[PDB]
């Protein structure tokens, strides 16, 4: 129950500025250093800064001076990173973490779960979805897999589901990736090839930004 | 800055197993006032990194024994005994000695299983896709271990290496295999242009590629 | 006296 909260994710155009916040509940800032850390998927975590938010003593990464400010407001117990001059290598989660309440040798430690900071120019564009089922030279085995391909949408996420949640087994959604300034991903199933074509399967794709739902049948 | 290295990259190990990773600085990591600010985090898929181990030996709360974190200067390791489940993940080490603060490159723990060859399905493009000008082809290798494989698109008996993007799950947490997609995006043109298409997986589990393949005249 | 960052825990006083 305890927790740093961190606010939610952002998508924001190169050259903007953006304010993320780290609000502790069931502890008071006062008592804590906090933070902040970037991470990316390949070249992973990074040190941004440190705040005492007590007094606002600071202290940045040489990487980060100009690009980050950090500040604090103990009357609401939140911490905020302000990132400047944003770009696509700003494209990260942002995690803070706050360490303290230490009497004598004892301490506490908690981490926000992250915000995601999307940096791009691209619109809110829904997915293009595909049905993949296999060739028509293709002899059905013990099992079948059945595919749908999500294309072309802006931002993440989508979700999948198959036949509205009814077929949960053997199921796999693969991470997005950018193709074009856009994200695609593709998900897979797989089901006894006794029960298809003859009962129906049914990709189930939503995507909340763009408020589209989409329902494609899979068909030889 | 002080570079922080860790190996192995990727550690497979049984259930009840030891695992050691090991953590190089490039240079001491001593601060002035005598302390050696080495912390190992676990950071879980999905999840915040959680401090495991702080002043290179010192178990954070919580932490069970079996955890044990030492070294000194420019060289550390971090001990698990009798691996368990929760314990798998990405480990970091870290250092708060000399300003920028860096981070190791991560350790992947992972748990092993028995070999497990991928099935492989090919998916031409949809007619819908046609319509609009667009052509994929997909490719799932689905639920191989271990981890390391190779996927090769071949147009017309040919490697095809440009317009391909591949993605990999996790580990599954039921049965610790991974899955891969690979697609390979043409111009409608370039798809009608060519009859067969080829997706190949070269994984352990055989010297011989897994080949799946369909005609576009069919 | 400037003050640098630090990886201890911030202090506080005891709680009665
Ligand atoms: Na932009
Ligand atoms: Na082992
Ligand atoms: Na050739
Ligand atoms: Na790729």
């Amino acid at each position: 129950e305890v927790q740093l909260q961190q606010s939610g994710a952002e998508i924001v155009r190169s050259g903007a500025s953006v304010k993320l916040s780290c609000a502790a509940s069931g502890f008071n800032i006062k008592d804590y250093y906090m933070h902040w850390v970037k991470q990316r998927p390949e070249q992973g975590l990074e040190w941004i800064g440190w705040i005492d938010p007590e007094n606002g003593d600071i202290a940045y990464a040489p990487k980060f001076q100009g690009k980050a400010t950090m500040t604090a407001d103990t009357s609401s117990n939140t911490a905020y990173l302000q990132l400047s001059r944003l770009t696509s290598e700003d494209t990260a989660v942002y995690f803070c973490n706050g360490r303290g309440g230490m009497i004598t040798t004892d301490f506490f430690d908690y981490w926000g779960q992250g915000t995601t900071l999307t940096v791009s120019s691209a619109k809110t564009t829904p997915p293009s979805v595909y049905p993949l089922a296999p060739g028509s030279a293709a002899q059905t085995n013990s099992m079948v897999t059945l595919g749908c391909l999500v294309k072309g949408y802006f931002p993440e996420p989508v979700t999948v589901t198959w036949n509205s949640g009814s077929l949960s087994s053997g199921v796999h959604t693969f991470p997005a990736v950018l193709q074009s300034d856009l994200y695609t991903l593709s998900s897979s199933v797989t089901v006894p090839s006794s029960t298809w074509p003859s009962e129906t399967v049914t990709c189930n794709v939503a995507h909340p930004a763009s408020s589209t739902k989409v329902d494609k049948k899979i068909v030889p | 800055d002080v570079l922080m290295t860790q190996t192995p990259l990727s550690l497979p190990v049984s259930l009840g197993d030891q695992a050691s990773i090991s953590c190089r600085s490039s240079q001491s990591i001593v601060h002035s006032n005598g302390n050696t600010y080495l912390e190992w985090y676990l950071q879980k898929p999905g999840q915040s990194p959680k401090l495991l181990i702080y002043k290179v030996s010192n178990r954070f709360s919580g932490v069970p024994d079996r955890f044990s974190g030492s070294g000194s200067g420019t060289d550390f390791t971090l001990k698990i005994s009798r691996v368990e489940a929760e314990d798998l993940g990405v480990y970091y080490c870290f250092q708060g000695s000399h300003v920028p603060w860096t981070f190791g490159g991560g350790t992947k723990l992972e748990i092993k299983r028995a070999d497990a060859a991928p099935t492989v399905s090919i998916f031409p493009p949809s007619s819908e896709q046609l319509t609009s000008g667009g052509a994929s082809v997909v490719c799932f290798l689905n639920n191989f271990y271990p981890k390391d494989i190779n996927v090769k698109w071949k147009i017309d008996g040919s490697e095809r290496q440009n317009g391909v993007l591949n993605s990999w799950t996790d580990q599954d947490s039921k049965d610790s295999t991974y899955s891969m997609s690979s697609t390979l995006t043409l111009t409608k043109d370039e798809y009608e242009r060519h009859n067969s298409y080829t997706c190949e997986a070269t994984h352990k589990t055989s010297t011989s590629p897994i080949v799946k393949s369909f005609n576009r005249n069919e | 006296l400037p003050t640098p960052p630090t990886r201890e825990p911030k202090k506080v006083a005891v709680v009665r």
